[PDB]
């Protein structure tokens, strides 16, 4: 991208005479000859001569990088080697030699983390290419190497160079490494996620909009890896990210954020509650502020439906249906809270409390005192919810249910039936 | 026209590059990764079954 | 003028269709690739 | 007496907040006017999917049309998008009032 | 000023008349709030905040009226009991 182009321009702008350094007892004359013949090697790569092009040139490039530790000569060395180190297809034969095996990939690790940001672009690209294949990047080759090399965080903190010079490069490298689950879920990547939590919140700048897109790509990569999901749950700014997505001018960024939220199909109770707050407001506004791809809008609608389904998952009507409606009384939301009791009674009493009449009829002929106890407790809550409703329940079989097992051998059923009768009496007279 | 038409053409080209490429590559990469992960999980289940058969043998 | 915008829209639609087709092809290829990998793992376990 | 005192205190607090609410609405008078005007103009305007920019055509003074570029540039800078709106003049038989 | 080409095509939802409907709901809320303020006499996202404030003011006025009615009822009871 722009960051990689700027880094490559800065690296290739400075020229380093390998012959002078070799004569200065820092390199070998054979190294200078190989550097001079690297142009013919590249031409033969264009001419399909793999032997001179990349085969020895992989070891030659490794030796040149190891010998030229100084960033000044490393600029020209990495500029020359960038053709092979850019990607597996770019200079395929040399790239195939570099990434052919775990040992070959680990060989570039010594070359990696060298020189400044200009060469660090190629270094990060090669690190990702080695890390793209899980076998090429063993933990000692390269999660441990990446974690112990804080040069990545340093290139990320190289603010004077540009706004997104290491940042776009690091984001692209992380996205590429997301292909390998180990690279994505490595604590090295997880550690940077917490460090990047403040960057998640604000995206005011136009450049920050691209930074916001990079953050969204990182969010998708985290959604790919379960340990990364755990780290993101530990990571903050999730509600801040939700608010930013709500105030998103770029509809593509909002769609990416919504896609990340949908990919967070896992519970994550904190983010779930935040989205529940968002679902009433953020999701509603997004539905109102439909834009860009119709497929994105459909995905947003599906995510809103999923959020609505997940909302009040614990405090759902399932418990009330299993307790009162099913006929075998159990834990019900109505008994839990008087407001929920009134809400359930509202649906229950339509015609002379038809649903409540059915519940009372079920409770009256209840052999099991425990289910009878739960039904009588629900009846007591409903009767106490409405004074006239209490008299209605007393008219219905709720008084019959209270009379049944009113002072039986069981204590819970007796207490619940007495509570129902007392609530009916309290509602009978004010 | 003049700067207006040139700006319009530049905007169209910018749309073509940025808007089309970003969503396209994002969708392609995400779908490829998801398919790879799901089929790897299926292959892992098959390998667990094969390991059970080998243990029986 | 506007013809360039129409060609831009057509190119964007073609790119989207290509992305969808690439996703389907990637899934199809991944199925066979993982099947072959599982077969090789079974072979080495047999060894 | 207690209920009346509570009601009076609530009403006094409501009026104290309502003074600032009324000032906010007075600003929101102009705000809502601008919002309604923008909504009506957008409904009048037609979006162009291919160009991704909504198309707006109106009868404008040919001489004064030179000054619209200032407002357009101000909006573009406020939007900060690299996309640049283009205003063109069309010759036609239609006679603008 | 632009003619209503999209509205002429369809008054229902036009091209961005969904945003126009949202703005219409906001304007209805603003008109209700302005009427309430005129009843009071004050000097006269953000729309949601204004609607919430208007709802709170309406609830406070209703509570005050209910409390005044309750005070009237209690005064009636006290006067009747004192007369008895």
């Amino acid at each position: 991208m722009d960051h990689a182009e700027l880094t490559t321009e800065q690296v290739l702008k400075r020229d380093i005479p390998w012959e002078t350094y070799m004569t200065t007892k820092l390199i070998s004359g054979t190294g200078l000859q190989l550097l001079r013949r690297y142009d013919n090697r590249s031409e033969s790569h264009r001419a399909q001569l793999l032997d001179d092009d990349g085969p020895s040139y992989v070891r030659v490039f490794v030796s040149i990088l190891r010998d030229i530790y100084k960033e000044e000569t490393v600029e020209y060395v990495l500029a020359l080697i960038d053709e092979m180190l850019t990607a597996n297809p770019k200079r395929a034969r040399l790239f195939h030699d570099k990434s052919l095996a775990s040992e070959d990939t680990y060989e570039p690790f010594l070359r990696l983390l060298w020189k400044g940001n200009w060469f660090i672009q190629e270094k990060s690209c090669k690190i990702l290419a080695s890390i793209v294949s899980a076998r090429p990047k063993p933990q000692d080759r390269i999660d441990d190497v990446l974690k112990l090399l804080v040069e990545w965080l340093c290139a990320q903190l190289k603010k004077p160079s540009h706004p997104s010079r290491g940042v776009p490069v690091a984001i692209n490298c992380l996205a590429a490494l997301l292909k390998e689950p180990m690279v994505r879920s490595s604590f090295v990547q997880a550690d940077g996620v917490k460090l990047l939590t403040p960057l998640i919140s604000p995206a005011s700048t136009q450049q920050s909009i691209q930074l916001l897109y990079e953050t969204c790509l990182c969010v998708w990569l985290l959604s790919y890896y379960e340990p990364a999901v755990e780290y993101l749950a530990t990571t903050r700014t999730l509600p801040r990210l939700i608010d930013v997505v709500k105030s998103s001018t770029k509809e593509k960024v909002v769609r990416v954020v919504v896609l990340i939220l949908r990919n967070l199909l896992p519970k994550g109770n904190f983010a779930a509650q935040m989205i529940d707050l968002g679902l009433p407001q953020v999701v509603q506004s997004l539905k109102a502020q439909a834009w860009s791809d119709e497929d994105l809008l459909e995905g947003l609608n599906q995510l809103e439906e999923g959020l609505k389904d997940n909302i009040k998952r614990l405090s759902s009507f399932d418990k009330y249906k299993q307790e009162v409606l099913l006929g075998h009384l159990d834990w019900s939301p109505m008994h839990k809270d008087p407001l929920f009791w009134r809400d359930n009674i509202t649906n229950f009493e339509e015609n002379d409390f038809q649903i409540l009449r059915v519940l009372l009829t079920i409770l009256d002929t209840s052999s099991d005192p425990r289910a009878l106890a739960v039904a009588c407790f629900d009846l007591s809550q409903f009767i106490q919810y409405h004074p006239a409703g209490r008299v209605i329940v007393t008219d219905l079989k709720a008084k019959e249910r209270v009379m049944k097992l009113m002072n039986h051998e069981n204590t819970e059923v007796t207490k619940s039936a007495l509570l129902c009768i007392q609530r009916l009496f309290l509602g009978a007279k004010y | 026209n003049d700067a207006d038409v040139s700006k319009q053409i530049q905007q169209m080209v910018r749309f073509i590059r940025q808007e089309a490429e970003e969503k396209a590559n994002e969708i392609s990469v995400s779908a490829e990764e998801e398919f790879n992960i799901e089929k790897l999980q299926l292959v892992e289940a098959e390998k667990k079954k094969i390991r059970q058969e080998y243990e029986r043998k | 003028g506007i013809q360039q915008l129409l060609a831009a829209e057509q190119e964007a639609q073609h790119i989207v269709a290509a992305a969808r087709n690439a996703k389907m092809a990637r899934l199809r290829q991944a199925k066979e690739e993982a099947e072959r990998e599982i077969a090789e793992h079974r072979a080495q376990v047999e060894r | 007496s207690e209920l009346k005192t509570t009601l009076d205190a609530g009403l006094l607090h409501r009026g104290n907040l309502l003074q600032t609410i009324g000032d906010q609405f007075e600003q929101w008078n102009l705000l809502v006017k601008r919002e309604k005007s923008i909504y009506h103009t957008l409904n009048m305007l037609s979006l162009d999917v291919t160009k991704k920019c909504l198309v707006g055509e109106g009868w404008s003074p040919v001489f004064a049309t030179k000054q619209i570029q200032d407002a357009l540039e101000r909006a573009a800078f406020d939007s900060n998008s690299q996309v640049g709106a283009i205003f063109q003049v069309l010759h036609t038989k239609e006679s603008p009032p | 000023q632009f003619k209503d080409l999209n509205s002429e095509k369809s008054p229902f939802q036009r091209t961005y008349a969904a945003q126009i409907k949202k703005c219409a709901e906001m304007a209805r809320k603003l008109r209700f709030f302005k009427e309430q303020m005129l009843k009071a006499g004050i000097l006269s996202d953000l729309e949601v905040k204004l609607g919430d404030l208007e709802a709170e003011l309406v609830e406070i006025n209703a509570n005050g009226d209910k409390l005044q009615r309750a005070h009237s009822e209690l005064v009636e009871y006290k006067l009747v009991l004192q007369k008895a």
